[PDB]
């Protein structure tokens, strides 16, 4: 149909650097072109409408052009709290399908910030029901990529840990890791010291956080 | 002001049906066009239907014709998304938005001027699963006994052990906001999701000053406080 | 002015064609 082709899917840049994310139709779409800012969890927010047209309210950083089929966004002087994924929309059809485009995650580049490890062993009560959640927490940590490594009694441990990573945040732009490992009441009573290893950028070398199960 | 609120989603079995609501206060509805737009998870923006609400025009994507069934009230000044034979690929959060009319204008010296979605509402989550619903379980992230007492400490909240998404948590009755990270869900080989909702906190608080996560699953109209020591 | 009510009468081709006329 009429697609809308939104480069880059995602990119990273600093605070006050200028930023612009294209996208092409596949055909004509005069000027029926919207920019939309989505943050993690909230609906579309408008930036740009008839592509080149500020929403009101929002920062003059943004701005729309076109060119033929080429429509950009440009934000001019980037803020941490513009971290979001951006998105294009045609109109050109009227009342006919709405195209939207990918979408492009702008992540926003930081200092390196190392992760503060603590961990977690099973409440009493989670063991009483007959499994056991042995929780790591890294917090608030910049570059996003970080390795987590469970030890048991110091074996290392593989299929039994899960991760989640929080979104960028909007004011340090920081990420959060949760590593969670199962293990059965039965399983997890017999052995005793239960470590998180943490390998980040930003420590010289890797931190382990333990504890005894006594 | 202008407000859009959406109602109806949920869990349903594959093949079943849902009726959304999108409910519009501050303005004129009959000067508008409608949009359902939805967005299954971690994916993009998908339009799904548009509606002329006082000559009943519609329109719909490719993906939901003959199965969708978009409809609008000028009385309630409300929209409506009829949705059948769901399956997996149409979970998502369903989003209600506006165009304000007209669509497109022309002004002489001034030329086009296309209308946009200003208003979005918050969305209403649809999860199409045979999977079961079930209330969460929770349990005290206690903090660390390895610890001093001059510095700051994390304590938290483990939400396990339940379907659908979403689960809600606030600190202390939402009193505590600044230093919280609650995680995406991870969904566990039992088919059930669990998160974690952790705080950072001063160290010397810890024992003297309570700390309670608040848990909500309102798919099983579930609430529970866990009080969390150390 | 409004433009819809044109719109609606015309085709896809045809809309496109007024407006790139109107730009």
């Amino acid at each position: 149909d009429i697609q809308m082709t939104q480069s880059p899917s995602s990119l990273s840049a600093s605070v006050g650097d200028r930023v612009t994310i294209t996208c092409r139709a596949s055909q004509s779409v005069s000027s029926a072109v919207a920019w939309y800012q989505q943050k993690p969890g909230k609906a579309p927010k408008l930036l740009i409408y008839s592509a080149s047209s500020l929403y009101s309210g929002v920062p003059s950083r943004f701005s729309g052009s076109r060119s033929g089929t080429d429509f950009t966004l440009t934000i001019s002087s980037l803020q941490p709290e513009d971290f979001a994924t951006y998105y294009c929309q045609q109109s050109v059809s009227y009342m006919g399908p709405l195209t939207f485009g990918q979408g492009t995650k702008v992540e926003i580049k930081r200092t390196v910030a190392a992760p503060s490890v603590f961990i977690f062993p099973p409440s009493d009560s989670q063991l009483k029901s007959g499994t056991a959640s042995v929780v790591c927490l890294l917090n608030n940590f910049y570059p996003r990529e970080a390795k987590v490594q469970w030890k048991v009694d110091n074996a290392l441990q593989s299929g039994n840990s899960q991760e989640s990573v929080t979104e960028q945040d909007s004011k340090d732009s920081t990420y959060s890791l949760s590593s969670t490992l199962t293990l059965s009441k039965a399983d997890y009573e017999k052995h005793k010291v239960y470590a998180c290893e943490v390998t980040h950028q930003g420590l010289s070398s890797p931190v382990t956080k333990s504890f005894n199960r006594g | 002001e202008v407000q859009l609120v959406e109602s109806g989603g949920g869990l349903v079995q594959p093949g079943g049906s849902l009726r959304l609501s999108c409910a519009a206060s501050g303005f004129n509805f009959y000067s508008s066009y409608i949009h359902w737009v939805r967005q299954a998870p971690g994916k993009g923006l998908e339009w799904v239907a548009s509606i002329s609400p006082y000559s009943g025009s519609t329109s719909y994507a490719d993906s939901v014709k003959g199965r969708f069934t978009i409809s609008a009230d000028t009385s309630k000044n409300t929209a409506y998304l009829q949705m059948n034979s769901l399956r997996a690929e149409d979970t998502a959060v369903y989003y209600c938005a506006r165009y304000s009319w007209p669509w497109v204008s022309y002004k002489p010296y001034y030329g086009l001027h296309f209308s946009a979605m200003d208003y979005w509402g918050q969305g209403t989550l649809v999860t199409v699963s045979s999977a079961s619903t079930k209330g969460p379980s929770v349990f005290p992230l206690a903090p660390s006994s390895k610890s001093t007492s001059g510095g700051t400490a994390a304590l938290g909240c483990l939400v396990k052990d339940y379907f659908p998404e979403p689960v809600t948590v606030s600190w202390n009755s939402g009193a505590l906001t600044s230093g919280v990270h609650t995680f995406p869900a991870v969904l566990q080989s039992s088919g059930l999701y669990s998160l974690s909702s952790v705080v950072t906190v001063p160290s010397s608080s810890l024992g003297t000053q309570t700390y309670i996560c608040n848990v909500n699953h309102k798919p099983s109209n579930t609430k529970v406080d866990k009080k969390v020591e150390p | 002015m409004e433009l819809d009510a044109i719109l609606d009468n015309l085709s896809d081709e045809e809309q496109i064609e007024l407006l790139e006329l109107l730009e």
